[PDB]
């Protein structure tokens, strides 16, 4: 008590989250805060309420270093991968597999937000889905979550379903 | 006026300190307002070593209650003797350890410490000659497990010229249906041994053993259980709140039932054993009582005595009974030129004597040993431990908490070298 | 193909067993057999959600629809009612109270029935105190809708204010209800212009006729506080403030600062804080006023429970009052931090800073002395008895750090986190407490992430995270050279250590510290050589006792640091310490001994520590040849050795290790007048003293004297080495007098090793080194020990001298296979093979283990391959070399199926019997299971072979008669026979009249059980004796006219043991006794008693005799 209650108490009134975006693509990133609103930025949102926290990791080098602190802990994650890209795609499932791990309870929700995909030789859906093992993965609600330059769409109900998903766990004021 | 200082903590060690303290109350003679009716002085001459004169005669029991979640702390408040509780002895949080020891070790539990030092000290600070501790916990629990074992470290890192006394609880899969009770266990039992003088082990299998088999039951309960380390613990306080002739107190007990720092591990029992409601069945004699405690059947441990050798023994004789009685029988136990003798009884026992008998019997009598029997369990220990270490399956929620593989492995080494001294000390003998 | 979601699953993983109990209940209720096992099973099911109560949430309909119903019966009885609470009670205790209700019944048809329900219940009954509390949780929640009781209507408010006032002062945990239904009923807009003045004046007249002594009068001020506090924080401003003064007028003459109740203090100060925004508007008014100064006050709580009240008060009334009564509020907060100050008022400033800091009640003019407000706090530390405060302090102005970080832009925190990442980055690494370094790198982390661009950040955070810090032995070592580096982070860090840690009160904080200098001090020599080497010669004569310990270590790491950095560039030492710091470390032993400081318990450290610096400045060649000095260090250690026995066990291995370790490199240093040779005089001196101290009658200088000895180096045992040889010999020999010194022998075994391995081998020269001359007593005087079974009240403490002795015989071989194999005899390397096999077979789990590491490290050699090991071909195959790091000798399960195998070797058959002899039969019950079942599926091919069944027969009967008289193996080897005989391993010899085998072995167990009184033997004895009733012929009459003699034996217990074995014996087996002559025989065993007079038992036993044809 005293540090944790005041911790959880915050939390719940102000209604803040954490979410840990990753990637190996920089301007798939920048199309989110366009939506929302090694290298190390803090950059706090407010989108439908939600007193976000976009923490934005350049390198994947270290990231069990950014999954948890002594006081706050992570509660998402938006992994960017490239859909054309074939060879870098064996690091990021190997991050995938270290980091999340097995839990009693639930755990940190993913998105693998899949950007160009309007290029030639890109994998669908569940081309990708099989790239990365999602299906052993437990403890954790997972979407993939196309994006195209071209069309440019399809990607309201995919952080909706985010946010709703994220907020349904911890806070339950209503 | 040597003064003892009791905690509680977890869930079994807050139902069987309650349990405990209801027990001792109805031989002291006090009510639950708070009065003193008795028909005896020897019950006043040494009341203060558990509790304080209050104004209007009122006699208050020393004990700190904690746990991490609510319930435990609920119940005791609302019990038959809730009320003769200090209302500011209660602190706990509304969250558990979920069966992890750093859950209540290195995370929930190292924050709730700090109040339970400032109510050990504002306890400390009252007592005129202060002496040691005393703790009741489980290991097969996660705030009982690390919790209890943080309160030890500090109260001898703040206090290094004080006691320290554990009742710990080590746990079964009769009894329970958890996996990573051989993580818990091992990881209070590595700072247990580090930091203690005394210990008291519980085995929750041989509880269950002689609740189903002895006491003929088909679904046992947690009741029987505690009936029976009830009745223990109490017939092992004897000599700690009643006068007699053989005057020693935790400091001496200390001293003389542990030879070695590390040895300091006993083997408590009791006899007759019987289960609730039906308890006055008749009038046991003394030679009767003499075979029965040495009966490995009434051992609150499951292993076997006689397998072994007996380091320090003592018994603590109940009711009307005079000192000549019982040396005269003891002293045909220990002749082999007579019909009395017998094979698997200690020779060495400092007997004691008496005068107010238990509750529920006229006659009782306590088995505090100290056999090397013991190193059975703790190797019982090691194997349920290394079944799953091999495959370091569900290992990762440690690790994610802050711990490391080095504490395991240094526990298990710790462990490997106390059943090699225990396997030493089984031909120690002057010749 | 565009977005696809993952295969979710329901959380409830107990759904279908939990609704399953919840529709068993009507049955279960009657029996204490049936309610506790389903309800203790409802509480283990409910106990696996608390962390994360919300997952249930979905899940709070229809379990209370099932409990809802069955409670709302008349024809259930009162058990299966107060059984319904006591489920309800565990479901509230989960989730909670403040969600969970609103879900139940909340309808005009819902008052009467509930009131009339609580009527009935009887506040005695500690055995149902659960329905009560939930009856006035439910009752609280009806009195929230809009409707009147005037349409209901010795009233209801009159039935339900009396019942609600009734709770208030019980000792249960039904108070806290009272208070949120006296809460929720007041407040309401037609009770609240009725019964609200009433309800006023009952509590005032209840706060002043009480005392903090009675027990009843402080749980009736308790309930009466949490009524106020409730009635307050869930009343309008329009109704609360004209009763705002008069109820803090009540309050203060109850005195609650002193006082002895923290429950008391604390809601007091929380009623106060609340009345104080109960005034100001959503400062005028008095109470306001009055109201702060009591917060600051309760700053100074000596709890850790009403500060973080009184620090939530002060940050919440400053966010009300303007700023012209705000800088009043940080004023004081500062003022807290005045050096005559406990560490509580230092704890209560520091949450109120980060409270302001969180709330931004503070202006960029304060952070001036914020910033050394928080950067003396991090170093806060006061010395008080035994330990040390200061944790709570530091973690505050952690906690503070952070909050200011989360809170301004980057902008407004850049002077602040730029002169705060001095400070985070040394309380992050070397720091005593664990979570005071996770929040300082937590915080640091957050101030990087938010400012971005910061001056090597991203490295000290990856070298730096939540897990690397979690490892103070790494934090000191590792991460300490890492941040070294930097040119930013290299004198706070040793100047911080040089002040703080080398005078700490822990000795392993100084330890850590000096050996963290060591590797600090090479990345500054100049800086480490010019302004900190000084300040350390000044503190070496301080009165503090471990300042002066910690700055002797300091010293010696820096010297030996500036020896390295010179070595590397091939320059002396006095380039970098100038003649000042030379003749300061030669007069540090002078004036400790004329202050006469080695002596008490505090001496050890200082001799500890001048002993680490001796051996660092010689281990650094230093000008100190030919000086008073030397001899002074000289007589120290010899000294210290010579008092081993004085210091306590805890500490006496550490002195004798690091003297042993100082003089091996003092005479290395300083006794060689000129290369190869050495000063005789000193030389001869020295070998005097140590010939004529290893017969000292202590045992403790003995071993000092053979562990220096030990030490020695090669050169200075040129000469004199035959009889270093025999003193150490006579030493490890065992004498009339000298029996319980087995640490002695031990030392001596170890120093004799050493030697051996610094001098190495020489041809033609039994007195420079060890050659073919010498060598064949040291292998006698090492194979020696090996008999060695020391039992005294220690238990077998020979195993110190045989662990030793085989560490030195390995040792040796290894040498001499390096150089001049032909030392290596066959018949001494087959001794030591089978005397290395016999240890690894013991009952000990460990001494097993290192046996067959020993065994395995002879075996498995090629560097070169040794010479004369037996069955060498046979062993490969036991032992494949690709599984060394496979197999756990110190579980008997895996060491026993393994050792076994080497019975089939005619040569590892006597000692490896011998040794699983004592494990078959012994104490351990684990241990003699697994080596029975190793011996009975080793049997499985060695049995219908006469030959080899034979030979093993004649192998265990030499062994049991060459053991005989010996207690350590004969008990144990019966108890093995007899596990043999019954499992019927020789029923091929069972088919023999007179058997050798069981003559021979008949006799020599009747030449055991002779006048033997151990009840032990004599139970042995006679169940051996009825295992050989199968072997037909006289051995079966012999074997039956022993038993009989046995029946009249002087103990009571044998004569009643021997006629229980018989009757089991006579009924195993068949042909022993004739048929009509067996139901007599049985009736008389069965009509015998063996623990009465002998007169009868005499007569007995003639009738049993006459009957069985056997004279007496
Ligand atoms: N004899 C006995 N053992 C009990 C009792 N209650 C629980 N245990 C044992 O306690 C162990 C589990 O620990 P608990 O006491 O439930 O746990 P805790 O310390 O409260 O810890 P968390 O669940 O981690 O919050 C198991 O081995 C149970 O068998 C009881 O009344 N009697
Ligand atoms: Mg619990």
């Amino acid at each position: 008590m005293g540090l944790l209650t005041i911790l959880k108490k915050m939390k719940q009134k102000e209604r803040e989250l954490r979410l840990l975006m990753l990637g190996l693509d920089n301007a798939g990133k920048t199309t989110i805060l366009k939506k929302f609103n090694l290298g190390f930025n803090i950059k706090t949102l407010e989108h439908r309420g939600f007193k976000l926290n976009i923490w934005d990791v350049g390198g994947q080098k270290s990231l069990r270093s950014y999954w948890r602190n002594y006081f706050e802990s992570t509660d998402g994650l938006i992994w960017v991968v490239d859909s054309a890209d074939r060879q870098r795609m064996q690091d990021c499932q190997r991050e995938l597999q270290s980091l999340l791990v097995e839990e009693r309870l639930a755990g940190a929700t993913l998105l693998i937000f899949a950007n160009k995909q309007d290029l030639p030789g890109a994998l669908s859906s569940n081309a990708i889905r099989e790239v990365l093992e999602l299906d052993s993965i437990r403890s954790h609600h997972w979407c993939i979550q196309g994006c195209s330059a071209v069309t440019g769409e399809n990607l309201l109900p995919g952080i909706d379903w985010l946010l709703d998903d994220i907020s349904s766990r911890i806070f339950t004021a209503d | 006026m040597r003064e003892i200082v009791h905690i509680q903590a977890g869930q079994c060690g807050n139902q069987i300190g309650a349990k405990f303290w209801e027990v001792i109350s109805d031989e002291h003679g006090i009510d639950p307002t708070g009065t003193y009716h008795g028909d005896s002085d020897l019950q006043l001459d040494r009341i203060s070593v558990y509790y304080n004169e209050a104004t209007g005669g009122k006699y208050v029991p020393r004990a700190i209650l904690v746990d991490l979640e609510p319930g435990t702390m609920d119940s005791v408040r609302s019990g038959p003797f809730g009320q003769i509780f200090r209302p500011d002895n209660f602190v706990f949080g509304q969250s558990g350890a979920g069966n992890n020891w750093a859950k209540g070790h290195y995370t929930e539990g190292a924050e709730l410490v700090d109040s339970v030092l400032d109510v050990v000290r504002k306890e400390a600070e009252s007592c005129d000659c202060l002496q040691g501790f005393q703790l009741t916990h489980s290991l097969g629990g996660g705030t009982g497990s690390g919790m209890g074992t943080l309160l030890i470290s500090k109260i001898r890192e703040e206090y290094p010229d004080r006691i320290m006394n554990t009742f710990s609880v080590v746990p079964s899969p009769k009894v329970s249906d958890t996996v990573v009770e051989p993580y818990n266990a091992t990881l209070s039992v590595h700072q247990l041994v580090e930091n203690t003088d005394e210990t008291y082990c519980i085995d929750n299998e041989a509880l269950y053993d002689i609740c189903f088999r002895t006491l003929k039951l088909t679904t046992p309960t947690y009741g029987d259980l505690n009936h029976l380390v009830s009745a223990t613990m109490s017939g092992v306080t004897t000599c700690l709140r009643f006068p007699g002739q053989l005057n020693a107190d935790l400091r001496k007990l200390a001293v003389n039932m542990v030879p070695f720092p590390r040895l300091h591990f006993f083997m408590p029992g009791f006899a007759p054993l019987t289960s609730r409601g039906s308890q006055q069945y008749r009038a046991l004699t003394v030679p009767e009582l003499t075979q029965q405690v040495f009966d490995a059947k009434n051992m609150m441990a499951a292993c076997d005595p006689r397998h072994g050798r007996y380091l320090t023994v003592a018994a603590v004789f109940r009711g009307r009974m005079s000192m000549k009685e019982v040396d005269e029988q003891m002293l045909n136990v220990q002749n082999k030129n007579s019909s009395y003798f017998v094979e698997w009884i200690p020779n060495n026992v400092k007997t004691a004597v008496c005068d107010i008998p238990p509750r529920g019997l006229k006659m009782a009598v306590t088995f505090i040993g100290n056999s090397t029997a013991i190193q059975e369990l703790f190797k019982r220990i090691s194997e349920q431990f290394t079944a799953m270490f091999r495959r370091k399956a569900f290992l990762h929620w440690y690790t994610g908490e802050g711990m490391d593989e080095m504490e395991f492995t240094e526990a298990e080494s710790n462990m490997n070298d106390l059943v090699s001294e225990y396997q030493q000390y089984q031909d120690a003998t002057a010749e | 193909e565009t977005l696809a979601f993952g295969a979710a699953l329901e959380a409830f993983g107990e759904s279908a067993e939990t609704r399953a109990l919840l529709g068993r209940l009507r049955e279960v209720h009657g029996g204490g057999a049936e309610r506790e096992v389903a309800l203790e099973r409802f509480r283990v099911i409910m106990d696996k959600y608390q962390e994360q109560p919300h997952l249930l949430d979905p899940h709070l309909e229809w379990m209370m629809n099932l409990l809802l119903d069955i409670v709302q019966d008349q024809t259930s009885p009162a058990s299966l009612v107060h059984l319904a609470f006591k489920f309800l009670y565990i479901i509230t205790k989960v989730r909670g109270y403040k969600t969970f209700l609103r879900l139940f019944p909340h309808e005009v048809a819902d008052v009467e029935p509930v009131l009339d329900l609580v009527t009935i219940q009887n506040p005695k009954d500690h055995e149902a105190w659960e329905t009560r509390y939930m009856l006035l949780l439910w009752l609280s929640v009806t009195c929230l809708i809009p409707f009147d009781f005037s349409r209901l209507d010795m009233s209801i408010m009159d039935r339900i204010l009396q019942i609600a006032e009734s709770y208030l002062i019980v000792s249960d945990k039904a108070r806290d209800a009272a208070a949120v239904l006296v809460s929720r009923f007041i407040t309401r807009p037609d009770v609240k212009q009725s019964k609200m003045a009433e309800f006023l004046d009952w509590s005032l007249c209840n706060l002043a006729r009480s005392s903090f002594q009675t027990m009843q009068g402080v749980i009736t001020m308790d309930g009466t506080l949490q009524a106020l506090a409730q009635i307050f924080k869930h009343g309008k401003r329009e109704d609360c403030l004209p009763y705002a003064a008069t109820v803090l007028r009540c309050l203060d003459g109850c005195r609650l600062p002193e006082s002895n109740q923290t429950l008391l203090r604390k809601l007091g100060v929380k009623l106060v804080q609340r009345l104080g925004l109960t005034f100001l508007k959503p400062d005028v008014p008095e109470g306001v006023e009055r109201v702060i100064e009591q917060l600051l006050v309760g700053l100074k709580d000596k709890d850790t429970v009403v500060r973080w009240s009184a620090a939530k008060g002060i940050g919440r009334m400053a966010g009300r009052l303007p700023r012209a009564l705000a800088d009043d509020v940080v004023g004081s907060v500062l003022d807290c931090f005045s050096f005559q100050e406990t560490d509580k008022a230092w704890h209560g400033g520091c949450l109120a800073l980060a409270e302001l800091g969180r709330r931004g009640l503070l202006l960029p003019s304060r952070l001036v002395d914020v910033v050394a407000v928080i950067l003396k706090a991090l170093t806060y530390d006061e010395k008080r008895g035994a330990c040390s405060v200061g944790t709570n302090v530091r973690d505050a102005a952690c906690y503070v750090c952070w909050a200011f970080a989360r809170a301004y832009e980057p902008q407004e925190l850049k002077p602040f986190v730029t002169a705060i990442s001095s400070a985070l980055v040394i309380a992050a690494v070397f720091d005593r407490d664990i979570n005071c370094r996770r929040a300082a790198s937590a915080a640091f982390q957050e101030n990087v992430g938010r400012q971005g661009t910061f001056p090597h950040g991203i490295d000290i955070l990856t070298t730096a995270d939540y897990f690397a810090v979690g490892n103070r032995s790494n934090c000191f070592l590792v991460i300490s050279v890492f941040i070294a580096g930097f040119p930013e982070y290299t004198q706070p860090m040793i100047d911080h250590l040089v002040t703080m840690k080398i005078s700490h009160w822990d000795g392993v904080i100084r330890e850590l510290a000096a050996r963290a200098l060591h590797n600090l001090a090479q990345q500054a020599p100049e800086f480490s050589a010019t302004q900190v080497f000084p300040r350390l010669l000044s503190m070496t004569l301080s009165p503090d006792l471990h300042m002066r310990h910690g700055s002797i270590l300091a010293c010696a790491e820096v010297a030996y640091a500036l020896y390295k950095l010179a070595a590397q560039e091939n320059r002396p030492v006095t380039d970098h310490l100038d003649e000042q710091a030379v003749q300061g470390l030669k007069q540090i032993h002078q004036q400790l001994y004329d202050r006469q400081l080695y002596r008490g318990l505090g001496g050890q450290l200082m001799r500890q520590a001048v002993c680490v610096l001796i051996e660092k400045l010689s281990l650094s060649k230093m000008p100190f040849r030919g000086d008073t000095v030397i001899d002074g260090w000289q007589w120290l250690i010899n000294d210290t050795l010579r008092h081993l026995h004085l210091i306590s066990s805890h500490s006496r291995q550490q002195m004798k290790d690091a003297a042993v370790s100082a003089l091996a490199a003092l005479c290395s240093e300083y006794y060689m007048k000129e290369p190869g040779e050495a000063d005789p005089a000193i030389q001869e001196e020295l070998i005097t003293q140590y010939l004529a101290e290893l017969r000292n009658p202590e045992e403790m200088t003995r071993c000092g004297f053979s562990l220096a000895l030990g030490a020695l180096p090669g050169f200075l045992l040129k000469g004199r080495l035959q009889q270093v040889l025999t003193g150490l010999r006579a030493v490890t020999h065992t004498s009339p007098e000298d029996v319980s010194f087995a640490e002695s022998r031990r030392d001596g075994l170890k120093a004799i090793a050493r030697i051996c391995q610094t001098v190495g081998v020489k041809a033609g020269a039994p007195d420079e080194a060890v050659c073919g001359e010498n060598v064949s007593q040291i292998y006698c005087a090492l194979l020696g020990c090996m008999d060695d079974y020391t039992t005294d009240s220690r238990g077998d403490v020979g195993t110190w001298v045989r662990k030793a002795a085989m560490t030195s015989l390995m040792d040796l071989t290894l040498l001499l296979a390096r150089s001049q194999p032909e030392l290596i005899e066959a018949h001494t390397c087959e001794r030591i093979m089978c005397c290395v096999a016999q240890q690894a077979s013991e009952k000990i789990d460990r001494f097993r283990a290192h046996a067959a590491s020993v065994f395995l490290t002879l075996l498995h050699f090629d560097s070169p391959p040794i010479p004369h090991v037996p069955h060498r071909g046979e062993l490969e195959k036991l032992f494949p070399r690709s599984d060394v790091a496979s197999v756990n000798w110190s579980a008997p399960s895996q060491a026993f199926p393994r050792i076994t195998q080497l019975l089939g070797l005619p040569t590892y058959r006597y000692h490896v019997l011998l040794g699983l002899v004592v494990s078959l039969g012994g104490l351990t019950e684990s241990t003699i299971r697994h080596s029975t079942q190793s011996l009975f599926e080793y049997m499985k091919g060695i049995q219908s072979d006469p030959q080899a069944l034979g030979s093993f027969s004649g192998t265990l009967l030499q062994i049991f008669e060459d053991n005989l008289l010996n207690e350590r193996v004969s008990v144990p080897l019966l108890k093995t026979l007899d596990h043999v005989l019954t499992h019927g391993c020789f029923d091929i010899f069972t088919t023999e009249e007179d058997h050798p085998f069981a003559v021979k072995l008949l006799a020599l167990c009747k030449k055991e059980i002779k006048n033997s009184k151990d009840i032990q033997k004599l139970l042995s004895g006679i169940a051996v004796f009825c295992e050989m009733v199968q072997f037909p012929g006289d051995v079966r009459r012999q074997a039956l006219l022993q038993l009989c003699l046995l029946l009249c034996h002087r103990f009571p217990l044998i004569r009643k043991t021997t006629a229980s074995q018989v009757y089991e014996t006579l009924l195993t087996y068949s042909d022993v006794v004739g048929a009509d002559v067996l139901d007599e025989v049985v009736t008389v065993l069965s009509d015998t008693a063996w623990d009465a007079e002998l007169a009868v038992v005499r007569e007995q036993r003639n009738r049993l005799c006459d009957l069985l044809g056997v004279p007496r």
